């Protein structure tokens, strides 16, 4: 029922714009994409691990940019900005890949260019997380999300008040509740033909947050396997 | 630790 207020319509546009400006190859991702050769990532695999280390940095960096284009993120202490980014990075990157799931070739596109299979992402170091991301990919196609809806989810993941060690807990929560509200209102406006769109979308926050945690455990097992190999931003963000 | 992120966050 309730559609978005004037103030929320502007937040919607601020968060929509931060996403489209930091999303690799914007609209052209379908035309830019180049399938990873099937000989890379069969059955740890160091040749596939190398393709993935090449795009990990730019992907972390695009999330940093997305947050910086959000005024409320910029009103925060730099020590909170760091915790928030370190919490959502793998989440936002897993949603960006998953919304570029192609059921025709069953591939996710990473960095707006590299199409990969379940197995390549799995054997290239991400192990069982690949299955989680691919599965959210399969699941999120039914919902036909637009950029605005992908952005509001990112903002909800980013504005997580429960991040270990953060100081402005109450204000981050206020910021997340603002986003959640505009989001619900925008789903109403967008008149989707799915009863209970809103709640079913929100629970995808669960999926993403598990992918976050599941990745933080895989990083302990990427360290008993493949450290001079991991790019420098990857080690900052995914360690403490 | 958070040097690159502090660079990325203070940039532009
Ligand atoms: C969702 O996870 C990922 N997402 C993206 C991405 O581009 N998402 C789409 C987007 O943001 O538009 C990547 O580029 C990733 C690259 C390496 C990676 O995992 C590995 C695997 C092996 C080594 C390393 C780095 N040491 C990382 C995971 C990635």
């Amino acid at each position: 029922k309730p559609e978005p207020t004037d103030e929320e319509w502007e937040l919607i546009k601020t968060v929509t714009e931060a996403h489209v400006a930091t999303n690799a190859q914007g609209s052209h991702w379908k035309q830019k994409r180049k399938f990873l050769p099937e000989d890379i990532g069969q059955a740890v695999d160091l040749e596939a691990f190398s393709h993935f280390t090449k795009i990990i940095t730019p992907a972390i960096t695009r999330v940093v940019d997305f947050a910086k284009k959000l005024p409320m993120f910029c009103e925060l202490p730099c020590e909170d900005q760091i915790i928030l980014l370190k919490g959502c990075c793998m989440e936002i990157m897993s949603l960006r890949a998953a919304v570029r799931y192609d059921p025709e070739s069953e591939t996710l596109t990473l960095n707006g260019e590299m199409a990969v299979t379940r197995g390549q992402l799995k054997n290239g170091g991400l192990g069982v997380v690949s299955d989680a991301i691919f599965d959210l990919g399969m699941s999120l196609s039914s919902f036909n999300l637009d950029d605005t809806e992908v952005a509001l989810l990112q903002a909800v993941l980013l504005m997580s008040s429960d991040r270990p060690g953060l100081a402005c807990v109450e204000r981050i929560e206020k910021y997340q509740d603002s986003f959640l509200l505009a989001f619900e209102h925008y789903i109403n406006y967008r008149k989707h033909h799915v009863t209970h769109f809103w709640p079913k979308l929100l629970m995808k926050v669960t999926d993403l947050r598990m992918i976050g945690a599941c990745h933080a455990s895989r990083f302990l097992h990427m360290k008993v396997e493949c450290t001079e190999l991991f790019p420098p931003l990857f080690l900052e963000v995914f360690e403490d | 630790e958070n040097a690159l992120l502090r660079y990325l966050l203070d940039k532009d």
